[PDB]
């Protein structure tokens, strides 16, 4: 299964995501 | 450090204490094991020869003119290392049952769940509406306070 | 009603079937229904049916 999460919390928790080896697609909104 | 990898792996089996092995780097401190603790742990008779020959090589090094001291009891060795392990530590197939968490608009067709919180995203309204239009979806919400701990808890538990 | 549904041939009466999703069952079990406002037309229903 997959999930959709907001970009700000992904940017804040991306260290945990890469520590747990999860895949992410993100669009930075400038 | 200890004079051999054999003792380090033996105490790894006994408790799991990760201890390094001297490789001629610095005038450091060295531990050594005598007959009492050898009989305690049950090392094969081959390794006593290696440890004693390393000790006499250090004796030759000292006579050529580095600190070496020995541990006598198991309790002394426990105080010496200063750490006791937690036994088994099994590792699963993967970290979480969720493989991917994203934000892209083209992945809403394939997405299966979504968490919501007050965020400054220009397309959050759009993606939230599109995910909510589905007939059977898994929607979670924030209730204020700390959002990061809640999201981390949810992503470990799902 | 039930023997007709089992046989498949509905000579007498006809029920109607509606589509419902999956998690609706869980949410229905997690919710309840309690009345708040009565039917406004309950007062003249014998009159209209007569």
């Amino acid at each position: 299964a997959m999930l959709l999460a907001p970009g700000d919390v992904i940017k804040r928790s991306s260290e945990e995501l890469k520590q747990r080896q999860i895949q992410i697609n993100l669009i930075d909104w400038t | 450090v200890v004079l051999t990898e054999e003792i380090a792996r033996a105490i790894e089996s006994k408790y799991g204490t990760k201890i390094d092995v001297y490789r001629d780097e610095v005038p450091a401190q060295i531990i050594e094991v005598e007959r009492s603790l050898q009989k305690e742990l049950g090392i094969s008779r081959e390794g006593v020869a290696e440890q004693t020959e390393r000790l006499r090589d250090l004796r030759r090094k000292e006579k050529s003119g580095i600190t070496i001291e020995g541990v006598m009891s198991q309790k002394k060795l426990l105080s010496m290392i200063g750490g006791v392990e937690r036994k088994m530590a099994p590792i699963g197939a993967r970290e979480s049952a969720v493989m991917l968490v994203s934000n892209s608009i083209k992945d809403v067709v394939r997405a299966t769940a979504y968490f919501t919180a007050p965020t400054g995203d220009p397309h959050w309204k759009e993606v939230a509406r599109e995910a909510s239009k589905k007939k059977n979806i898994l929607a979670y919400t924030s209730t204020g306070g700390d959002v990061k701990t809640e999201f981390l808890h949810l992503i470990d538990h799902l | 009603l039930l023997p007709d549904l089992i046989a498949g041939a509905h000579q007498n009466a006809d029920p109607v079937v509606l589509d419902v999703s999956w998690i609706s069952l869980w949410f229905a079990f997690n919710r309840s229904f309690e009345p708040t406002h009565r039917n406004e037309m309950l007062e003249v229903a014998p009159l209209i049916e007569s």
